[PDB]
């Protein structure tokens, strides 16, 4: 099974983009947690938001993205995260990872997607 | 609520040595921890989950140790293919946390 | 259970009526104080320790008990004070794949003294030849993982255990029960309660000059006579209500 | 750490404790009551060590035992604080108390104390070289012809460090003064030895005129007299001399003329004698225990 | 099964059955005897009689 | 002296009931004397099976 | 320290009978015993170890019995191929012992 991502391109500052994470070979079961992270070009990993694919999603956000970002599931195999007002520092590589336990939060990320490149420029 | 730091920032040793990496937490996380290895231009891979258990398909050269507040990762032998970046994850309480992962520590293996 | 948390409770009011919805199917069987009147009491120092153990091992969390948990994971003092709480948590801590994240120490050189944590992961040498980091025969990893089996009885299901340690002193109180603070009435037969000290009498303004550190006041018979209210830092006398014989 | 050897070598003198070192044994209030209590007290008319500072430099390490009564006849407040511990190094935890120009500094840390700790306006701090594992800290208002008398009692029971104090304007003088409890510390560390800290004045360094006295507490029964204001005004030791023991059994401070039966005396045994039968062969326990194979 | 806990490991047990009585002593403790000091207040122990 | 499992060491006591106490070694209720038990994994465990 | 005696010296019976052999010890050897059979001009073979257990490949005709001091071996039926010598071994304490084995008892099967 693969978890390739999409929706990555050059975006002007102060705009909005909507990334899409699509599962391959499986559907979003309720016993797993499908969850989002990003990586700056030269920094370490950092966590954005995290949504449960169960009956009642335990949607969670990081402190530095309290209202800037919003994660949502759209179908049985598609989870989408969209963000508004991209600043200069928001350029990064976005990985869509899957969790291994539905403990209302990101546990060990056993599965990772190839990642997509999203940059901001004028 | 819980914040972590990863030390040292960088390490370097001959091919025959052993590297150790320290990950400490602001408050007690007890057992819940994970060690991720990220090669450049590649998504990170899980190595140690539950702070002791080796992952699937990983060689028996990476040792996790400690519990509670101080955690140490020990590589008994490097083979020039372990030169990468390693992060530690709290996976204990992510209700109001800026970043579950720790900082970056890259290992340089001078063959 | 081996790396149990430790939390400090101070400078707050503790309510126990709330501990019903948060912990369904709880069991407050405990020691050192009657649970019926925990409401009107004050506790100087409260320690909360939480962990997860199997159902059949919940009986090991008690003073004077012996067992795998009591020896190698969590030892309680014989003169223990405070109450323990345990409730089933199958709905929260059971996974269909298998809950392999809760670890318990199985091998140890010697029994734990009360209130000690052992986080060491050194390989256990159960034979004669040194292990030297090898985990072969007679060389066992000291920590084993709970393999919960909910299909069996409740003795194979994860029980979350929270242990509270009190001190039960009535003067420098910083943690007290959820009851309110009724306004004081003087020169009337009332049954009062000052930081867990319950007594019946009439409370009158006093001219006794307590030193700044002194709290109570004793008569010859070692019964409280003058007391200092927690609020307004005032000095009062306790006089028993009128009584006598009838002829 | 600065090596110092200018101290004059001289065995400490001794003096009489008189009736000093009485503290409130509890936190309750009692008035116009003669109460008899059993606790750790400095016995009346005991030998308390005498140290003088002026080229005299008396800063030795003294045992702690069950307790210490510390006094100081002071002018200009040379003494700054005290040091407590067992080995006073990085092996075992120690305790520190100082009173700088601002406030008190109480720290329980893994200090590496110098061989000759002291202090030097004051702008030189030379006591310890390192302190890594610090466990407790506390800050409060500063505690502090010879004119100033400082009295302290240090106790370490049940993992609590109790300190009692009293400041009085003025060898130990004739008088009686209770000790008010000052602060309680939930430290809980091993304590067997302690030292003192002095503020040597630099002009080299010159030490002013000062002295301090150290006595040791013992478990015994006292009889305390409370006046109408709740203040301890007089006390009687119940094991000093027969007259005082007569007062204690009567629960009164004046004994009327007559004969009084106080106690009974016993000839305490000296030696221990044991007499077993005339057997020397050792029991076959190694055969039973160290047998290679036991029975099913 | 030593792989399991100490509850599945062989424990050697030795049970001793004394008979506490003080006159025809046959097996006694390891304490050495002492010379007979007389005519003074001394703690005595004769075959376990303190 | 004998050899028993770890979990059965509690059965060697007056008034106890169990497989060992009933069928192997029964102690009197008014028992006097002391029992000694120590782990013997190093001495009485074989890789083939004891 | 422990000495063993084997009785009777000789036995003889028809092919349909049962032979019994007694091995008694000076002191209690509890469960530790072994019964050894050698044919003439052949090294001995293990038959009964732990005084009850049949050895590997041994037919279910040799029965061990007793424990502690008195031990008995019972053969339920002879087939003219059991005519040999049998010894008993203490295997309990051999620190200072002249001979762990017992004496010889040869069985004669008169077909
Ligand atoms: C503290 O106690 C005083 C006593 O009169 C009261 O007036 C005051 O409101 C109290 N403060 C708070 C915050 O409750
Ligand atoms: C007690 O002090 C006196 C001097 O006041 C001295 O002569 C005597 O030796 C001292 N006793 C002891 C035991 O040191
Ligand atoms: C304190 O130290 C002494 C010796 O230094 C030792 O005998 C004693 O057991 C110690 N007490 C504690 C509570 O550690
Ligand atoms: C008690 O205090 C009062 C002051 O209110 C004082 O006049 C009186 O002398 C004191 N009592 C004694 C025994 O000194």
């Amino acid at each position: 099974q693969s978890l390739e991502e999409s929706g990555g391109d050059l975006v002007k500052p102060g705009a909005s983009l909507t990334l899409t994470c699509t599962a391959s070979g499986f559907s979003f079961s309720s016993g797993y947690d499908m969850c989002w992270v990003r990586q700056a070009p030269g920094k370490g990993l950092e966590w954005i938001a995290c949504i449960g694919t169960g009956s009642s999603g335990n949607i969670y956000y990081a402190s530095w993205a309290k209202g800037r970002f919003t994660i949502s599931k759209t179908s049985s195999t598609t989870v989408t995260l969209q963000m508004t007002s991209l600043t200069a520092a928001d350029t990064a590589t976005y990985f869509c990872a899957r969790d291994d336990a539905d403990y209302a939060g990101p546990d060990y990320f056993n599965l990772w997607g190839p990642g997509t490149l999203v940059t901001v420029s004028s | 609520d819980i914040v972590m730091t990863q030390t040292p920032a960088s390490v370097s040793e001959p091919v025959g040595g052993t590297v150790t990496i320290k990950c400490q937490a602001s408050e007690s996380i007890s057992n819940w921890l994970a060690w991720y290895q990220q090669k450049p231009g590649q998504p990170p891979k899980l190595l140690i989950y539950a702070a002791f258990t080796l992952a699937s398909g990983v060689p028996s050269r990476f040792k996790g140790s400690g519990s509670g507040t101080q955690f140490t990762l020990t590589i008994n032998g490097v083979e020039c293919a372990d030169a990468a970046t390693y992060y530690c994850q709290q996976t204990y309480s992510s209700r109001d946390v800026d970043n579950v992962f720790g900082g970056g520590t890259e290992v340089v293996v001078k063959g | 259970v081996y790396a149990w948390n430790r939390k400090r409770i101070s400078n707050c009011v503790a309510d126990y009526s709330v501990l019903y919805n948060l912990a369904p199917f709880f069991t407050f069987k405990c020691y050192g104080v009657s649970p019926t009147k925990l409401n009107d009491l004050c506790f100087t120092n409260v320690y909360a320790d939480s962990f997860v153990i199997r159902g059949d091992e919940v009986r090991q969390i008690a003073p004077g008990q012996t067992g795998n948990i009591a020896d190698y994971n969590y030892k309680l003092p014989d003169d223990f004070t405070g109450c323990v709480i345990a409730w089933n948590s199958n709905k929260l801590d059971s996974k269909v794949s298998g809950n392999y994240n809760y670890l318990y120490r199985l091998f140890r050189k010697s029994n734990l003294k009360p209130f000690e944590r052992d986080i060491s992961t050194e390989i256990y040498q159960a034979g004669n030849k040194p292990c030297n980091g090898v985990a072969g025969f007679n060389c066992y990893f000291p920590l084993r993982s709970y393999s919960f089996r909910p299909t069996y009885g409740v003795g194979h299901q994860p029980y979350r255990v929270v242990v509270l340690s009190f001190e039960l002193l009535h003067a420098p109180a910083t943690v007290c029960g959820p009851k309110k603070s009724t306004n004081l009435v003087k020169n009337k037969c009332v049954n009062f309660n000052f930081n867990g000290l319950k007594g019946t009498g009439v409370l009158t303004e006093s001219n006794k000059k307590f030193l700044p550190f002194q709290q109570f006041g004793r008569d010859i018979a070692d019964t409280t006579d003058a007391v200092r209210d927690p609020q307004t830092l005032e000095i009062l006398d306790i006089t028993p209500c009128s009584f006598g014989g009838v002829s | 750490c600065v090596n110092l050897t200018t101290r004059t070598q001289l065995p400490p003198a001794y003096t009489n404790s008189f009736t000093r070192g009485v503290y409130y044994p509890d936190k309750v209030f009692r008035s116009s009551v003669l109460h008899s209590t059993q606790d750790l007290f400095l016995p009346f008319f005991s030998n308390v060590t005498w140290f003088h500072v002026i080229k005299r430099f008396d800063n030795p390490v003294l045992p702690f035992n069950d307790g210490v009564y510390f006094a100081s006849i002071e002018k200009s407040n040379i003494i700054r604080g005290w040091i407590f511990g067992t080995t006073l190094d990085s092996k075992t935890q120690s305790l520190l108390i100082v009173n700088n120009a601002t406030n008190v500094v109480i720290k329980v840390c893994e200090f590496q104390f110098c061989n000759d700790p002291f202090l030097d306006m004051e702008s030189e701090f030379r006591v310890y070289s390192s302190a890594n594992n610090c466990t407790f800290e506390y800050v409060s208002q500063p505690f502090l012809n010879f004119k100033n008398l400082r009295e302290f009692v240090f106790k370490n029971i049940d993992g609590y460090f109790k300190i009692y104090s009293k400041h009085t304007p003025i060898d130990l003088p004739q008088g009686f003064s209770a000790l008010e409890p000052l602060v309680d510390l939930p430290i809980g560390i091993n304590i067997t030895r302690f030292q003192t800290l002095l503020a040597l004045h630099r002009s080299g360094w010159t030490a002013g005129a000062a002295a301090y006295y150290v006595g040791y507490l013992q478990p015994r029964t006292f009889l305390l007299k409370y006046n109408e204001n709740g203040t301890i005004t007089d006390a009687v030791d119940c094991a000093l001399d027969p007259l005082s023991e007569t007062k204690c059994t009567l629960k009164s401070f004046t004994v009327e003329k007559g004969i009084y039966q106080t106690s009974n005396f016993r000839v305490q045994p000296t030696e221990s004698i044991v007499r077993f039968p005339n057997i020397t062969n050792l029991c076959p326990f190694d055969e039973v225990f160290n047998a290679t194979r036991f029975a099913s």
